[PDB]
């Protein structure tokens, strides 16, 4: 369940949510199994025989990376200062860039605008994602600190954006057998299809899922104070996790 | 729980026994008709035993 790409150093950065790693010996039996988050860097490739006690993958737990698959130039689409982002200059490091705010922070001027980053070439035209047809742009979510200003070239494996972040015993068995709903359950993908958002009026956010070749309409409501581990450009699978829990 | 009663006797949103639905569908399949489509339910042991 892996969908990854090689970076500049030759290492592999994974862009799939459900990537699983396993150790299989020469007799063909699994011995160890591990889970890999979104954006981990692999020391060894798939099928490469390894020895014992060697690290094989590293990642950042404190921040989710929004990583671009293609290499080229970044242009800030729907980028209006004072309504979508803010300009902050640090006092110690001196190495700062734009900070993207959110609807609960920006005024009504930015509530009708969706700041995003688009990927182009040196020729100024869209660099379509290989194998697909839609242009390569990514909508910046709130509280994301832009690091690379306009006119800074990128490549696959670059942090195009960075998003900072049981009982046990007899009662656990009793709750399992009584089928009690957990306090804050995980949100699952009701149906498989490309995802999108709606209007976040009042105290909720709206998700929309549309199958590529099925019955298009389907929407859900979410308490907007809940973290999502999905992007607006990705198509999901039925039963997949949309929120952790 | 029934979702589309088909040619059966059940209702639109009635809760029934799964084995009864199986028997009814087995009977209706022998008369060249259409049975009822259903969805399974999960109940707790206290709720299932009452």
């Amino acid at each position: 369940n892996v969908k990854s790409v090689v970076n500049s150093s030759g290492k592999l950065v994974i862009t799939s949510r459900n990537t699983e790693l396993k150790l299989i010996d020469e007799f063909g039996r699994t011995k160890e199994s591990y889970k890999v988050p979104y954006g981990a860097v692999l020391a060894k490739g798939d099928g490469e025989q390894v020895a014992g006690g060697e690290t094989v993958a590293n990642w950042d737990p404190h921040t989710m990376p929004v990583i671009t698959e293609v290499s080229g130039f970044v242009r800030f689409t729907d980028m209006i200062d004072g309504q979508t982002i803010t300009r902050q200059t640090d006092e110690l490091t001196g190495l700062s860039s734009l900070v993207v705010l959110d609807s609960a922070e920006r005024t009504a001027g930015g509530k009708d605008l969706r700041p995003a980053l688009k990927i182009v070439d040196a020729q100024g035209n869209d660099v379509l994602i290989p194998g697909t047809d839609m242009p390569a742009q990514y909508f910046l979510p709130g509280k994301a600190i832009v690091q690379l200003e306009d006119g800074v070239q990128i490549s696959s494996g670059d942090t195009l954006a960075r998003i900072p972040q049981i009982t046990g015993g007899l009662p656990r068995v009793a709750d399992l057998f009584e089928a009690r709903r957990p306090k804050e359950p995980a949100i699952l993908a009701e149906i498989s299809g490309i995802v999108s958002f709606g209007k976040e009026t009042k105290g909720k956010r709206r998700l929309v899922i549309t199958p590529v070749d099925g019955s298009d309409p389907y929407e859900e409501m979410i308490p907007k104070w809940r973290q999502l581990n999905v992007f607006e450009g990705e198509r999901v699978e039925r039963g997949d996790v949309i929120s952790d829990g | 729980t029934i979702v589309n009663a088909g040619s059966s006797d059940f209702l639109e949103g009635e809760q029934v026994e799964y084995s009864r639905v199986k028997i009814a569908n087995r009977e209706l399949e022998a008369n060249g008709k259409v049975g009822a489509t259903y969805s399974r339910d999960l109940l707790g042991i206290t709720k299932a035993s009452l």
